[PDB]
């Protein structure tokens, strides 16, 4: 029973993910080589700091790869899904059935689960992306990581989106949502309540230059320059060497003239504010303060590429060629004062919308601040899976899903002839996962909300469909309360791009572990 | 070295070697619109390693 | 499994044990030894924690609160840290029931949140009423000196403690912008305060009888580069074969060094202070033209001083600008201590002050500084924040009062839960009482006789043992303690709790 062995091996595993999934599971101590205490929720960092050798382990981490890519939520769905088919399967392997028939049950059982979810559809999103169209999708996303925060970051979150998403239909050609397009920031101080949205990229250094903020006019014209501010010089080397005294006033009065002719002509062609993303020297903080152009740096490269997807600006290797396809534009140019620091910032107002938004976050405790910044990453592509590939279709969550698919496929498994009848009968089985992993965690009994939750979706309807209940979930409430709440009241539901890509990958997942029925090593 | 009297002429200093490689450029974006160049369902791709 | 939640319990109760000494101002001080070979000794849980640097993980949270609580407040790191971790035993065993640990954990904010409305409904604003300007910081000091050596001194300390806090602007106040400077020797009750900064007077070196200490308005400079003659390091090879050219490289070497010495008398200051020791050679100069100077100067105290004047520091003795120069209203050597110190008086734009202390021996000065400090967080907070409730057992006996009465309006398991969290805030008063020598079994339930008959302010006396109110004792604490102190408690004990399993990979 090799095989059972390693199935053993993952129900440590399994254990793992049980405290995971949910708002009231649990978080784990993450203690990296480097001394760091790290806390989280979501289990991909766990399984990214934890080597694998066993492969039936292994698969289920380079599985958790395939859904955290594709999709920024579902991490806990593969990995608890996964887990309990093999659970089940023990009852198939001690019986004498071979692994290799067991395989076919579940490829049987997956083409009919896969099309009856698309007729688990309720609602679906218009893509209006309005204020309270956009808190539907990101509220079910926020709960299972940070509780008490679902309804505070929920209109944070939202404003962000909006702001970089365009209104379009019908276009498949140009792709929208970059992972890039949403930064998030942090700072210690305040709350919650006194956090903004910004509409562009912060930034945390000090206006030096005398220039605070620009002035109201409309589409101020700014410029990236990656080269230093100096002297022209040549673009190869071209170091500039000091001899005798003599020639050091006609250095000087050599950068006066020459920087000054360079900066009129910027200044006359309307660019107020420029971009220098190397250091700049002390002659041209003057000329830039007098003719009232804005002095910023920026000496983080990374900063810059984000920069471009904004007001279309391209950085540019040499200096004194203002080239008008390379300038941008920007509304307004302000200083805000930022959890006691007074940084310059970059917003705009009505005007050349912005593919990159950054969230300014505040928070009394450092450690749980870090986690909010996590639990927003994590929103953020979750977000992607609402685009054209079947992202307009929702499920039911909470539970509701899996529920219903019990009596779906075992309703076809006594009707499907064959030996495929006993891994078919299996395959829901798994299900009672989801319900029950919600119910330990939340500390109600599992001889109460689970048994009673069946009775709930199993009703006589004189007519060919069943119907007046598609809201029953699961209860997630601390507080004692009899019954069990709605879908609607709530709105927590499940993206189909969540639950049918977990599907394909939780069925592949536990089919290699069956495969395997030996292992070939060799010494090192 | 490229030594340059004004700004503007450092600038052509560096279009004037690339104007040797400019020569020959000339001559593909010539050939595509001699032949066929305003015709629809019709392109040219640079293949140049 | 159930055994990591298990071992994190004894862990929270070993960093728990080891601070409930240290709670109160008459509680126990605990011993810690740092791998730096230096004996650091301290009741405050901040200073207390940050030192200890356990690698435990949940043992660290209630280090990082401890910091939190530093940040925000400042005051009651030892009281957070009891707390947070006095829910780890009374969750112990209710584990063993069955009982899930959210569900704990959910009963808790539901009674931090009811405790958070009962601390403003006991909060009394009350800032002229029966109460005048002067002797309304004077009160206040009295309490967190009594039970101490200096309470028949108290009466002379208590007016220098109220000078310090009034000398600086009452919208920013901090504890680190007063002065400590311990003189060993002499008597306690000649303390005098300065509003200037002083420093130890490290300087060793010969030329004295010169420079007199009485001046009127002296200008203040700072020295960077270092005036005697011989230099510490490097020094000047020359080879000459002549007799005459040996004479000459003396004063040659002289040349450089009096060059920037003779820009100093240039600046006309007669106040010279540098990091860096000045041999006899500049002393020498300066005596003729009554100028002072003083190396081997702190670091600390040279930030006080730009603070103070409005002066500045330069590099060389060339580009210094006349307003970097300032002066005080009047300057005195003080021999106080069997040792010559110097302090500036009369600032009028001195963001700093010092003040002196004097006693028998330099480690009994040492529990007189540190019970002073105690008494200027009180003093300071009571102008800053107008809100306040009334410490030393009231308040904590209250709350977990009515949480008794509310809990027997909900049904499940959060009712024994919100008791179990009400008996929880009974080892705070504990403590005080076995920190303070009395007996912890009868004052217990003693104090809960007349707070049962409807008054809410009986404290518990510090001075002697006994039940009571403690307006007439004058404990007063600000509404932020209490507030924050249940929070941050509360925060801590709900992630100790939430780990399942603690995972520690090595490299």
């Amino acid at each position: 029973g090799q095989i059972i062995k390693s199935i053993a091996a993952i129900r440590e595993l399994h254990q793992m993910c049980l405290t995971s999934m949910g708002p009231c599971g649990r978080n784990k101590i993450i203690v990296n080589h480097l001394g760091k205490i790290i806390i989280t929720n979501d289990a991909a960092t766990m399984l990214r700091e934890l080597d694998i050798v066993h492969p039936a382990v292994k698969v289920l981490v380079m599985a958790t790869e395939q859904q955290k890519i594709d999709m920024g939520d579902g991490t806990n769905l593969v990995m608890i899904l996964a887990g309990e088919l093999l659970n089940v399967s023990e009852k198939l392997i001690s019986m004498g059935l071979s692994a290799v028939e067991i395989i076919q049950g579940y490829n049987m059982a997956r083409k009919f689960t896969l099309k009856e979810l698309d007729e688990m559809v309720v609602g679906e999103i218009t893509d209006k992306n309005d204020k309270n169209e956009l808190l539907k999708m990101i509220k079910p996303v926020i709960s299972s990581k940070k509780y008490g925060s679902e309804d505070i970051l929920s209109e944070l979150v939202s404003e962000a989106v909006s702001h970089v998403l365009p209104v379009a239909q019908q276009a498949g050609e140009i792709p929208y949502f970059n992972v890039d397009s949403i930064r998030v920031v942090k700072i210690m101080g305040g709350s919650l309540s006194n956090s903004t949205v910004i509409k562009g990229m912060v930034f945390n250094r000090e206006p030096e230059g005398h220039v605070k903020s620009l002035s109201e006019d409309k589409k101020h014209k700014v410029a990236v320059f990656t080269c230093p501010l100096d002297i022209a010089n040549t673009e190869t080397k071209g170091t500039v060497l000091l001899h005798n005294a003599q020639e050091m006033l006609d250095f000087s009065k050599g950068e006066e003239k020459q920087i000054d002719a360079m900066m009129k002509e910027i200044a006359d062609m309307g660019v107020e504010c420029i971009v220098a993303g190397a250091g700049v020297g002390e002659l041209a903080l003057h000329y830039l303060n007098r003719y009232g152009i804005l002095v910023l740096k920026v000496p983080s490269k990374f900063e810059l590429r984000r920069l471009c997807r904004v007001c279309g600006a391209t950085p540019l290797p040499r200096l004194g060629a203002p080239t008008p396809e390379e300038l941008g534009l920007v509304e307004t140019v302000k200083t805000m004062e930022i959890g006691g620091d007074r940084v310059t910032v970059f917003k705009q107002e009505q005007g050349e919308i912005s593919r990159t938004s950054t969230i300014i976050l505040r928070g009394a405790t450092q450690n749980n601040l870090d986690d909010i910044e996590r639990a927003i990453d994590d929103g953020v592509a979750a977000v992607k899976g609402l685009m054209k590939p079947s992202g307009g279709k929702l499920l039911p969550g909470a539970g509701a899903t899996e529920i219903e698919l019990i009596s779906r496929i075992t309703k076809y498994g006594e009707r499907t002839p064959g030996l495929l009848q006993l891994a078919i009968k299996q395959f829901a089985v798994a299900f009672e996962v989801v319900p029950r992993t919600l119910a330990e965690t939340a500390g109600l009994d599992v001889n109460e909300v689970l048994p009673n939750l069946y009775a709930a979706h199993n009703v006589t309807e004189p007519g060919a469909v069943k119907t007046d209940h598609l809201y029953k979930g699961v209860d997630i409430d601390g507080e004692s309360d009899e019954g069990v709440k709605d879908i609607r009241e709530e709105n927590i539901y499940d993206m189909l791009a969540t639950k049918k890509f977990a599907i394909n990958v939780a069925t592949e997942a536990a089919t290699t572990v069956l495969s395997i029925d030996q292992i070939i090593m060799a010494k090192k | 070295g490229f030594f340059y009297s004004s700004a503007d002429q450092r600038d052509k200093l560096a279009a004037s070697e690339r104007k040797f490689v400019d020569a020959k450029l000339k001559k593909i974006i010539d050939l595509k619109n001699e032949v066929c160049g305003m015709d629809p369902d019709k392109g040219f791709v640079i293949i140049n390693q | 499994g159930k055994g990591q939640i298990i071992s994190n319990i004894n862990a929270c109760v070993a960093v728990q044990e080891a601070l409930k000494p240290t709670l109160g101002p008459l509680g126990s001080d605990i011993l810690i030894v740092t791998s730096n070979q230096k004996t650091t000794i301290s009741n405050d849980g901040a200073t207390i924690l940050k030192l200890l640097d356990v690698v435990h993980p949940a043992a660290k949270t209630l280090v990082d609160i401890s910091r939190a609580q530093d940040a925000e407040v400042g005051d009651g790191t030892t009281s957070v840290t009891i707390l947070a971790g006095e829910l780890m035993k009374e969750a112990k065993p209710f584990l063993e029931e069955g009982i899930s640990s959210h569900l704990i954990m959910k009963g808790y904010r539901k009674a931090v949140s009811l405790a958070v409305e009962k601390i403003n409904e006991l909060a009394v604003d009350i800032t002229s009423e029966k109460s005048s300007g002067r002797e309304l910081l004077e009160r206040c000091a009295r309490t967190a000196m009594s039970s101490k050596l200096i309470h028949n001194n108290a009466d002379f300390f208590v007016k220098m403690c109220v000078d310090a806090v009034l000398s600086l602007d009452r919208n920013d106040l901090d504890d680190k912008l007063i002065g400590i400077k311990k003189i060993p020797g002499g008597a306690m009750e000649e303390s005098l305060f300065i509003n200037g900064v002083a420093f130890k007077k490290t300087f060793s070196y010969a030329g004295f009888e010169q420079q007199p200490k009485k001046f009127n308005n002296p200008k203040i400079l700072s020295l960077n580069v270092e005036l005697e003659l011989k230099a510490e390091k490097d020094n000047a090879e020359v080879r000459v074969e002549h007799v005459e050219d040996y004479q000459a490289i003396v004063d040659a070497e002289w040349q450089l060094i009096f060059e920037k010495l003779r820009q100093v008398e240039e600046t006309g200051a007669n106040i010279v202070l540098s990091k860096l020791p000045i041999g006899d050679l500049a002393t020498q100069f300066f005596a003729d033209r009554n100028i002072f100077c003083a190396g081997r100067v702190s670091a600390d105290d040279m930030n006080r001083v730009i603070q103070a004047v409005g002066g500045s520091i330069q590099s060389t003795t060339s580009d210094i600008k006349p307003e970097h120069l300032g002066t005080c209203a009047l300057f005195e050597e003080m021999q106080i201590g069997s040792e010559r110190y110097n302090l500036f008086q009369g600032c009028p734009q001195a963001k700093t002050c010092t003040l002196l202390l004097r006693g028998g021996a330099e480690q009994v000065i040492a529990e007189v500084e540190r019970s002073l400090h105690d008494a200027i967080m009180i003093v300071k907070r009571a102008l800053q924040n107008k809100l306040i409730v009334a410490g030393g057992g009231a308040t904590e006996m209250e709350v977990s009062k009515c949480l008794r009465d509310y809990s027997k309006t909900i049904a499940g398991k959060q009712q024994m839960i919100i008791n179990a969290f009400a008996k929880a805030l009974e080892v705070i008063p504990r403590q005080l009482c076995e920190n303070a020598g009395f007996d912890a079994i009868e004052i217990l339930n003693k104090l809960r006789l007349a707070h049962s008959k409807g008054e809410k302010w009986y404290g518990v006396v510090f001075e002697t043992e006994n039940i009571g109110d403690n307006f007439a004792k004058f404990v007063w604490e600000p509404a932020l303690v209490k507030i924050n102190a249940l929070n941050s408690a509360t925060e801590a004990t709900n992630l100790i709790l939430s780990v399942d399993e603690t995972i520690t990979n090595k490299g």
